[PDB]
């Protein structure tokens, strides 16, 4: 298979953390493109990260990818991960685009960045507390705590955006990205640059609503 | 778009269950909440409707392998972030390009087994194809082609109006 990253691209995030969960079942090449390079021969438009199956399927979305992954290990598929997949997808990730926005586009710093995310970051919060296991899910990190892992890392990267109050998060956050394929993925996207390495990709994204 | 608790139920009985199930909405956005038996909640369309079909026993809708499942997924989470984000005509004619490409060479979403996937796509769409004219159904063959086909697959049409086809 191939799969197809892209420098400074935030969805590549999230899948290389869990390409390592395909070993043993097939082999992954990682290849690297350029942002306006199209890859999907049926997507009018550039799209990364992209995986180019064995079977010549094109998977598109970032967590669809995700889990494909997880699914060669032999992960099965629950209510709770499809639960925390979906408020990624319709609820955190806007949240998190306007958040990104006002940081990396308009400088903005503060509650003028936080502000947009406070509600979604709480909510993490609290589910990780009223909890007893460490995960998002379960006694181990999951396909759930990748994938939010690699949608939060742009921001809660950054201290400053990762409240104190808020510590089952802050306990969890700074878990993963200790582990080794979140290092190595954080290193391979943003490489040393912290989130200015997002600013291209950022600045052609759709803008927000209202604060 | 249809309401979460509309295309809930015309999901449930395009899968036989009996059922009735109460939805309750949550957040600004109505996103739709299961009481689960038993008991927490499930919230979020694609959500409850993967719950649904293994409630019904018809666990093949989500897909029967590591691919198709992860596929299945991928067009449901293109269904919730895609098609419920336009409205009218304008964004829904890059969407629909891709998609005629897409099916071009499929009879259904994942290939030759229908799945969930094709099902919410098709209450998705129903929307705009229903006012699509002659003209547009015949650039959009392929689209055409599978919806037409969707909208025959026993049990799945109900009460939504069937789309004029010709063929094709």
């Amino acid at each position: 298979m191939r799969l197809f990253v892209s420098d400074g691209v935030p969805g590549c995030l999230p899948v290389l953390a869990a390409a390592g969960r395909a070993r043993g079942r097939a082999e992954v090449l990682i290849s690297t493109v350029g942002p306006q390079d199209c890859v999907v021969p049926f997507l009018t438009r550039p799209k990364v990260p992209v995986l180019q199956l064995d079977s010549g399927n094109y998977l598109f979305s970032t967590s669809a990818i995700c889990r494909y992954f997880f699914l060669l290990s032999g992960w099965e598929q629950d209510d709770l991960t499809n639960q925390w997949l979906e408020w990624e997808a319709t609820e955190l990730q806007p949240a998190l685009s306007a958040a990104l926005y006002y940081l990396v586009v308009q400088g903005k710093k503060g509650e003028d960045v936080l502000g947009s995310v406070r509600r979604a970051l709480t909510h993490i919060d609290h589910s990780l507390s009223r909890q007893n296991c460490p995960f998002l899910a379960g006694e181990t990190e999951s396909l759930a705590d990748i994938v939010l892992w690699g949608a939060l890392y742009p921001l809660l990267q950054d201290p400053a955006y990762l409240p104190e109050e808020l510590s089952a998060l802050h306990s969890w956050f700074q878990t993963l990205s200790t582990q080794e394929p979140c290092q190595r993925a954080a290193q391979t996207v943003l490489k040393q640059q912290g989130v200015l390495a997002l600013r291209p990709y950022l600045q052609k994204q759709p803008q927000p609503s209202p604060a | 778009s249809m309401a979460a608790a509309a295309e809930l139920s015309l999901l449930e009985k395009s899968l036989g269950l009996s059922k009735g199930n109460k939805y309750s909405a949550q957040g600004e956005r109505q996103i739709p909440v299961l009481q689960t038996n038993d008991g927490p909640s499930l919230t979020g369309l694609t959500t409850i409707a993967a719950h649904l079909v293994k409630q019904a026993n018809k666990e093949y809708l989500l897909g029967s392998t590591a691919e198709e499942k992860a596929i299945v997924q991928q067009w449901l989470e293109y269904r919730v972030t895609q098609v419920d984000g336009h409205s009218s005509k304008n964004d829904i004619h890059t969407l629909l390009k891709d998609l005629n490409s897409y099916l071009e060479d499929k009879v259904y979403l994942t290939g030759y087994n229908f799945t969930l996937a094709d099902i919410l796509l098709y209450y998705g769409l129903h929307r705009f194809i229903v006012d699509l004219t002659v003209q547009e159904k015949e650039k959009y063959l392929n689209v055409s082609r599978w919806f037409s086909h969707i909208q025959h697959y026993p049990g799945i049409r109900q009460h939504l109006s069937s789309v004029v086809f010709i063929k094709n």
